[PDB]
């Protein structure tokens, strides 16, 4: 009907509103393919040598404690 | 009113009265076919090339008439110029050809 | 003033080839570099033009035939200089 | 030998569609971020669409950081911010161009009205914009599956049609799949497809529609574009001055609208390039292309979605489409059209003193416009030291400076114009004469010829610079080189009023005066007789004169007599030259006679004698006016004796019908007609008995009794010499004036019994009312009428020029006299005149050759054809002339402001369209000025007859279906023509008759497009000559033949193959190109075979459509269709015209520049 904003309104409205209890559905599965993908990283033997290579290089002056971590899991 | 050489609009250049001495007067269409029925074609080229829209033409004119040489370089009215640009803002590509 | 120009038409028939050959005449007078052919009244070179045109004594082919001979005459001056490019070999 | 690299002077042009990398390469750079100027400091930020780096330098000749500062670095790019300093004006011209995230539409190519993509697809239009909104999906290089090329598909419907084959077939959405469509579809592949089609299946539905797409196509392959550049990759960018940000007073901005579009289309795009990056889901991409689909279409050109709105302001933004196109056409060329230097304005005087070459020009205006001359002519005598010194002097306007003026004006032409320019003397040449005073003086002469009345209208100076313009402006536009109208012969030039009024009072004679019946030796003491006071300056005297004739061979005759005249004729002789005889002078010089002694002067003894002879009759003319002491009292107003009679006979018979109708002996309506009769016949008899008792009552006696002769009354002299009033507006001064009219255009049954020197009262004035609005109504729009028409008639003629000299043909139309119902309506004389003979003509009897074929009838020729009977001349016509691309002068005929032969060169189209133009005022509101319009537009009438459209015996066959066919059946050749025509409509032909191919078979109106196609196209063009002559002459306008026929040339201009072996057996095409092709055939390559064309009628608005030239056509048309339809077939303009020419401002190619184009373009298509 041309008019972009018409085409909008019928595009999304197809999409049907989340329940209160499906929000958490869809929540749940990022946690788990986040924590899937965390887990891989944590299987790679260069993972571990590179960041061993990057701390050493804090400790060397080379960059900054903001350029590598955010903080840790305690 | 009469005006030699006074202001000129940025947009397109053409005569325009700042100062109140003003601009020229506005050459027609119907005075253009006036000047087409005679066979006057170099009084109709100075009139819409070196005496208004030219803005290499006019300089290299005055610079004549001073010197005593009665002559136009005429080159390219900057109306038409601009034009070329707008078209080929599009996508339409225009081009001068040959020689 | 020259009020009609209807003699200068008889003797070049178009009448607008006549505007072009008296303009061509009249630049080779108003930019520095000849002289009239008939006494001058005071009037500009536009109209000492058209009355040479009227006495007959200049158009079309007497121009092409007059350039065409000063051709020649500087073409006989710069003999030697133009002779002494023989820098090309 | 080497072509060329740099620039030359450029001949033609080219324009076609514009590829992804052919817009990189104008592109210096991409324009990345919408910031403009940096918010405090307001230099240009790098790099957006005000940028240093990709455009240009801020100011002359600087870097933008400041490094590099001097004059002398020039092609230095800046380390800091690169910057390559030069002119400003380079950010003027430098382009630049944005790469766009997703494919994008161009909307000219999508929404022009025949779709270029949807027909270059075969695709409907609704559909492919359904694709691009992401609506549906449509598949592209099917394969074998199940599916179309073409065909589209849903969201359920793909997917479903997905599961059965998910390769070897492929489908999109949005612009990659339109794009994909158009690279994937192979041109030359669907041409042969089409190729067989055509042979294969026979139908003309069928056929018809399928012709006009392969034509397109093959076009489209043979230009050199490649589908896929109609779906925009890059987009190029304006150069930033060209839509500036500059500064205002009072510290405020002011910047185009581009820039809020283009603004815009970054943002939208730069942000789609995010969302590439984040991943986003497919709604919203998906609505990030659509908003930047609208974006770029608002940009190129707005209005064909939403009409987006510019920020903070109702008002729609214009968009570069704008730019271009408005009212009408172009803004550049349209009215108006540029304002132009060295030139100046004021209201316009008199000036009688002035020579016919020159005019009155005001001291200020002449030292402004001439300033720079003035200061070179100063440092040329050496007077000021330099340029400088000398603009203060005329600064300080120092005394020795008006004596420099003097030199550069003397034979310096300066040009006149006024305001509504309509025929080519609305500009004409003077020389410039030094005015004290602020007004600009005009020969009274030319007032004429400018139709400017002294009112309070302004006139325009102009300069002519070039030397060139000098010589053009003296040899061409000059005064004393126009003194004839171009629209017919006779002068124009043609003394007034005042000057007209002197010498009817000056040759006239009264019946006893002193000096009477006295003689003297010569005009000389004639004028020394009535000085003195001694005679008067009509009395009837006996006086020897010498007059002259030049009847030997070139040679004047002279001859001496004693000539029976008066004293003002005596006088007046002196300034008649030479060769014209006493009798032109001897009458009582009326405006009638005063124009055909200037005329036949011209004819006779040539230009400069007639120049000098006009001047002298107009200072004579005032001067003797002056003596006359002519005035008009309340008691020059006559009014009749016998009026109040009139009036009280005539309003009885109007009780007498009164009478009739109350008692039911007439009907109401035959009462109003016949009451408006009675008192209409009253009107013509007051008034024709006031013109007796004014005209000749002066009742004067000599020496015997009495005697009357024609009255010296003021007001009656006015209307008697043609000076001003007629018959009609007297009527209304003395006489009652006529019957006014309701608004509903009934005239009042109770007409104006009263007049202008008695009182009228209140109902008479209010009822006057109407007429005098309705009156100045209908002109100011009759005004706009005849406008809109020169428009319509210079556009469809214009490129008509005299190029060849004589194209030998023996063609030619028959001029007769148009003998229009009573007796001559135009005698044969006028019609023929100054034209060329087709063959050579007869005596009554034979043997004798007296027009020796092709010769220019000039006023000697045309008497001694008068002298003999000689009814009939065929006469060469610019519509049958054998050129092509022109006319041959031969053709056209002599008529210019000079007697001579039409030069080669001269455009006759625009000075043919300019006088047939405008006279249109003076036209009525059938009839009228709307009449001639519509024969120009061939418009076939409502309710029209029918022609036999073969020659044989017809009848009658079937019956009433609506329709009762007509069957005409030739003797030998085929009979099958059988034509339905309503029967219900009266018919004329017998139905018994064999009818010649074009008798009228019913009445009628006839449509002019069967005049010619049955009667033939000499026929047709007599039938729209006489028809239209007849509209203007009934209104007094003299407008020759000439003019009309070459407009009509035009209309013809298109025929219509029917033979083939070369061409398109159906396209409607030029005959010039058919005709230079039917001669290339007659003894070139095959004979093949043909082709056979008909000739066909273009109305003149339709004719000017087609025009080979799209630069011309940009100009009056629709803009935004003409630069599509020629953009995609890659058009390349020769220029070869004047409307192309005068665009890219070089010489006219007709004309002084006529001989420069002719010699260029034989150095084309050579080496
Ligand atoms: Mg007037
Ligand atoms: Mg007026
Ligand atoms: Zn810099
Ligand atoms: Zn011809």
């Amino acid at each position: 009907t041309t008019d972009p904003v018409r085409m909008y309104m019928r595009e999304m409205g197809t999409v049907e509103l989340l329940t209160r209890e499906g929000e958490i559905d869809i929540a749940k599965r990022i946690e788990d393919g986040i924590n899937q993908v965390q887990c891989s990283v944590a299987e790679y033997p260069e993972a571990i040598t590179y960041l061993l290579e990057q701390y050493d290089r804090v400790e060397a002056e080379e960059a900054r404690l903001s350029d590598l971590i955010t903080g840790f899991v305690d | 009113h009469a005006r030699s050489t006074g202001s000129y609009s940025l947009v397109t250049q053409q005569p325009l009265g700042g100062k109140a001495q003003f601009g020229g007067q506005r050459f027609g269409e119907m005075e253009v076919w006036a000047l087409e029925a005679y066979g006057a074609a170099y009084t109709l080229q100075e009139m819409l090339t070196v005496k208004s829209d030219d803005v290499n033409g006019r300089t290299k004119m005055y610079k004549n008439i001073v010197d005593g040489n009665h002559q136009m370089e005429p080159g390219m009215p900057e109306s038409f110029n601009v034009l070329l640009k707008e078209i080929r803002s599009l996508g339409i590509n225009i081009e001068l050809e040959d020689e | 003033a020259r009020v009609t120009v209807q003699d200068a038409v008889e003797k070049i028939g178009n009448r607008f080839d006549l505007v072009l050959v008296a303009a061509r005449r009249a630049r080779q007078m108003q930019v520095g570099g000849k002289d009239p052919l008939v006494p001058e009244e005071n009037d500009k070179t536009t109209v000492i033009a058209l009355r040479e045109i009227e006495e007959g004594l200049i158009n079309n082919q007497i121009l092409d035939v007059r350039e065409r001979q000063e051709q020649q005459e500087q073409e006989a001056a710069e003999l030697q200089a133009v002779t002494a490019i023989a820098e090309g070999r | 030998l080497k072509a060329q690299t740099k620039t030359e002077e450029f001949d033609a042009i080219k324009i076609a569609l514009a590829s992804p990398d052919m817009i990189r390469s104008w592109s210096f750079g991409e324009v990345k971020k919408p910031e403009t100027i940096n918010y405090r400091t307001f230099k240009p930020e790098r790099d957006g669409l005000f940028c240093a780096r990709i455009f240009g330098p801020v100011k002359d000749y600087e870097c933008l950081c400041g490094k590099y500062k001097r004059l002398k670095h020039r092609g230095v790019i800046c380390e800091k911010c690169g910057v390559e300093v030069t002119q400003t004006k380079v950010r003027r011209e430098r382009m630049g161009h944005i790469e766009l995230a997703s494919p994008t539409a161009h909307i000219w190519f999508l929404k022009s009205l025949p779709s270029r993509i949807g027909l270059l697809l075969d695709m409907p239009l609704r559909d492919i914009e359904r694709v691009l909104y992401f609506e549906s999906y449509v598949v592209i290089e099917g394969g074998m599956t199940n599916l179309e090329r073409q065909q589209i598909l849903t969201e359920e419907q793909y997917l479903d049609a997905l599961e059965e084959f998910g390769d070897e077939f492929d489908a999109k959405m949005g612009a990659e799949a339109i794009q994909a469509l158009l690279k994937s579809m192979d041109l030359e592949q669907e041409c042969e497809q089409l190729r067989e089609e055509l042979n294969e299946t026979n139908s003309e539905t069928k056929r018809k529609k399928l012709t006009k797409r392969i034509k397109l196509l093959e076009a489209f392959v043979q230009s050199g574009n490649k589908p896929e550049w109609m779906i925009l990759t890059v987009l190029p960018v304006l150069p930033p001055d060209l839509r500036p940000l500059v500064p205002l007073d009072g510290g405020r901005f002011a910047t185009s609208d581009l820039n809020d579009l283009y603004r815009r289309v970054i943002n939208r795009n730069n942000r789609l390039k995010r969302l590439l990056d984040l991943a986003a889901p497919d709604i919203i991409v998906r609505n990030e292309k659509r908003m930047l689909q609208e974006a770029v279409d608002a940009l190129l050109d707005n209005g064909r979605r939403g009409r987006a709105i510019t920020g903070s302001n109702k008002r729609p933004l214009k968009s570069l489409a704008d730019m271009i196109k408005g009212k009408q056409g172009r803004f550049r060329q349209n009215l108006l059209g540029k304002r132009v230097d060295y030139s100046g304005r004021s209201v316009i005087t008199v000036g009688p003193y002035l020579r016919l070459h020159q005019c009155g020009l005001p001291k200020k205006m002449a030292l402004e416009l001439f300033k720079p001359f003035i200061y070179g002519k100063l440092e040329l005598r050496g007077l000021a030291t330099t340029i400088k010194a000398a603009k203060k002097m005329v600064e300080r306007e120092e005394a020795v400076v008006w004596d420099i003026l003097d030199e550069v004006i003397r034979e310096h032409p300066v040009l006149l114009n006024r305001a509504p320019t309509l025929h080519r003397l609305g500009i004409q040449a003077f020389e410039p004469v030094l005015i004290e005073g602020k007004a600009i003086q005009l020969h009274p002469l030319v007032c004429a010829a400018y139709n400017a009345d002294f009112d309070g209208d302004q006139m325009a100076v102009h300069v002519p610079l070039t030397l060139e313009a000098q010589l053009e402006a003296r040899a061409l536009m000059m005064s004393t080189n126009n003194i004839l109208s171009p629209a017919n012969g006779e002068p124009i030039i043609v003394p007034s009023q005042d000057v007209v009024l002197g010498l009817y009072y000056m040759t006239r004679d009264c019946v006893n005066a002193k000096g009477e019946g006295m003689v003297l030796t010569g005009p000389k003491e004639a004028e020394r007789l009535y000085r003195s006071g001694l005679a008067s300056l009509h009395a009837r005297v006996k006086v020897r004169i010498t007059e002259y004739e030049k009847d030997a061979n070139g040679e004047l005759v002279a001859k001496t007599s004693l000539k029976d005249t008066t004293v003002g004729r005596a006088i007046l002789w002196m300034i008649v030259p030479k060769g014209l005889p006493y009798s032109i002078v001897n009458q009582a010089l009326g405006k009638k006679a005063i124009s055909k002694m200037l005329n036949t002067c011209y004819r006779i003894l040539g230009l400069k004698p007639t120049v000098i002879f006009a001047d002298q009759i107009m200072y004579t003319g005032f001067a003797y006016a002056a003596r006359s002491g002519a005035s008009v009292g309340i008691d020059d107003m006559v009014i009749p004796e016998k009026k109040h009679e009139i009036i009280s006979e005539a309003e009885a018979e109007v009780a007498e019908i009164q009478e009739q109708f109350q008692s039911g002996l007439v009907t109401a309506g035959e009462r109003y007609n016949k009451v408006i009769d009675i008192w209409a016949a009253a009107n013509d008899r007051v008034s024709k008995a006031m013109m007796d008792n004014l005209q000749t009552e002066t009742v004067i006696n000599r020496d015997g009794q009495e005697e009357k002769q024609v009255s010296f009354n003021s007001i009656y002299m006015m209307a008697d010499s043609g000076a001003r009033g007629s018959a009609a507006q007297i009527r209304q001064l003395a006489g009652m004036r006529g019957l006014m009219a309701k608004p509903d255009g009934s005239i009042i049954e109770t007409p104006i019994t009263a007049n202008f020197r008695e009182g009228l009262n209140v109902l008479q004035y209010f009822i006057s009312t109407h007429g005098a609005r309705k009156g100045l109504a209908d002109t100011a729009l009759k005004t706009a009428n005849s406008g809109y028409l020169t428009r319509r008639l210079v556009d469809v003629a214009q490129d008509l020029v005299v190029t060849e000299d004589d194209c030998g043909t023996h063609e030619g139309i028959m001029m007769t006299p148009v003998i229009e119902g009573g007796d001559v309506k135009e005698p044969l004389r006028d019609r023929v005149l100054g034209r060329v003979t087709a063959e050579d003509v007869l005596k009554p009897g034979t043997a004798d050759i007296l027009v020796p074929r092709n010769t220019l009838l000039h006023e000697q020729w045309c008497d001694l054809l008068e002298e003999n009977s000689v009814d009939a001349v065929k006469v060469r016509s610019v519509v049958s002339c054998d050129t092509d691309f022109g006319v041959c002068a031969h053709c056209y005929g002599r008529d210019l402001a000079r007697g001579h032969i039409i030069n080669k060169g001269e455009a006759i189209g625009v000075i043919a369209a300019q006088s047939i133009g405008e006279p249109g005022t003076q036209l009525t509101m059938t009839g009228g000025l709307p009449r001639v319009a519509d024969l120009f537009e061939a418009r076939r009438p409502k309710e029209p007859a029918i022609l036999a459209e073969i020659s044989g015996i017809v009848s009658f066959g079937k019956e009433t279906k609506g329709k009762r066919r007509l069957v005409i059946t030739p003797v030998d050749g085929s009979d099958p023509y059988e034509e339905m025509i309503p029967k219900w409509r009266q018919l004329n032909v017998f139905e018994g008759e064999r009818v010649e191919r074009g008798d009228v078979i019913s009445d009628g109106p006839e449509a002019p497009h069967d005049i010619l196609r049955l009667r033939g196209v000499h026929a047709v063009t007599r039938y729209i000559v006489n028809e239209v002559q007849d509209v203007y002459r009934l209104q007094g306008v003299k407008i020759n033949d000439k003019h009309i026929e070459v407009i009509v040339r035009q209309m013809l201009r298109k025929a219509t193959i029917v033979n083939a072996g070369s061409s398109d057996f159906l396209e409607g095409e030029q005959v010039e190109y058919s005709r230079v092709k039917i001669a290339n055939r007659e003894l070139e390559a095959n004979g093949k075979v043909g082709a056979t064309y008909s000739r066909d009628l273009l109305g003149i608005t339709k004719a000017s459509l087609a025009t080979e030239s799209f630069i011309s056509a940009a100009s009056f048309q629709e803009t935004t269709r003409v630069l599509t339809e020629a953009a995609v077939a890659g058009k390349r303009d020769e220029l070869r015209g004047l409307k192309e020419n005068v665009i890219v401002g070089r010489l006219i190619p007709a004309g002084t520049g006529y001989a420069y184009h002719q010699d260029r373009m034989r150095r084309r298509a050579a080496g």
